[PDB]
């Protein structure tokens, strides 16, 4: 997630938490408060996709 | 909590840091500080003066233009013309709203 899109050719590094409301999560994950980054889960199991 | 961009001028060198520094509010260097995190990209290269540049950031690059001269003027620019070379282009990809200047001072006040 994040607020805006990116710029040609830029890019966000930040680990930072990205809130959907008017609750100002500071430093909490709690609720609407997550976590950016996510993994993929490559497993030699899944299909080509 | 983002990157930075740095361009300082000590005696010889330049150099241009990418890095992900955390600023004091008075830096300036005594006749010094620079941080070190996580740092995408470096560059090093080799009142009767004025030089002028020009800074500008568009689609990943900075570009930068250089021009002195002489002058012999009281205090004030001159009304002369006089166009500017192109000098450096960084491939930096960051965001850029501020910036700040740098001097070289006598007395250290980390203030
Ligand atoms: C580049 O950085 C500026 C400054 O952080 C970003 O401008 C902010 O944008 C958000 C969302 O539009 C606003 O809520 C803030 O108020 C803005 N800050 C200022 C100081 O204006 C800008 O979005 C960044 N560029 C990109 C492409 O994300
Ligand atoms: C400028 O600073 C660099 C380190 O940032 C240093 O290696 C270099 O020798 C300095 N140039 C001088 C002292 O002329
Ligand atoms: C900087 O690098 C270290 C080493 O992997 C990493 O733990 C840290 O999260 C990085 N900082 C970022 C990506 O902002």
């Amino acid at each position: 997630f994040r607020k805006s899109n990116l710029k040609p050719f830029e890019r966000d590094i930040s680990t930072e938490i990205y809130q959907a409301g008017s609750t100002p999560c500071n430093g909490v994950e709690g609720f609407n408060c997550y976590f950016p980054l996510q993994s993929y889960g490559f497993q030699p199991t899944n299909g080509v996709g | 909590k983002t990157q930075s961009l740095l361009i300082v001028n000590n005696a010889t060198n330049v150099v241009i840091k990418v890095c992900e520094f955390q600023f004091c509010n008075d830096p300036f260097l005594g006749v010094v500080y620079s941080s070190a995190n996580n740092c995408t990209f470096e560059y090093v290269s080799q009142f009767k003066n004025l030089r002028e540049f020009v800074f500008k950031n568009i689609d990943g690059y900075f570009k930068i233009y250089s021009k002195h001269t002489p002058i012999n003027l009281v205090r004030d620019l001159p009304q002369g013309f006089s166009a500017l070379e192109p000098l450096v282009d960084l491939p930096i990809g960051i965001n850029i709203t501020r910036f700040q200047t740098l001097l070289a001072l006598h007395r250290s006040y980390l203030t």
